[PDB]
């Protein structure tokens, strides 16, 4: 979609919100991308793809 | 010296009508693409970690 004005900082948020227990404004973007890197090579699902 | 009229006329060669103008530059206009889209010799992207 290239997209590349939807800094994704944003998604990774999102993500570990949804498992509480994480204080997300209590960390750090870094380790957030490195995130991203390796949700990158992963496969979609059928469902979701299809 | 005595003085001799002939020998102390002389014409005079003068251009007309300038304008002198300073500072230059100024009549450049020029604005800027928005900093989420540089580049350097690379041209690839400058700051391009989404």
């Amino acid at each position: 979609l290239n997209l590349y004005q939807k800094k994704m900082k944003a998604i990774v948020e999102d993500f570990l919100k949804r498992l509480h227990i994480f204080d997300v404004a209590r960390v750090p973007d870094d380790q957030m991308y490195r995130l991203r890197d390796r949700l990158r090579l992963l496969p979609v699902e059928v469902r979701r793809l299809d | 010296q005595q003085f001799d009229f002939r020998n102390s006329m002389h014409m005079l060669t003068s251009n007309l009508t300038f304008t002198v103008y300073s500072d230059l530059l100024a009549f450049v206009s020029a604005d800027t693409v928005e900093p989420i889209n540089a580049v350097a010799f690379d041209n690839m992207r400058i700051m391009n970690e989404l």
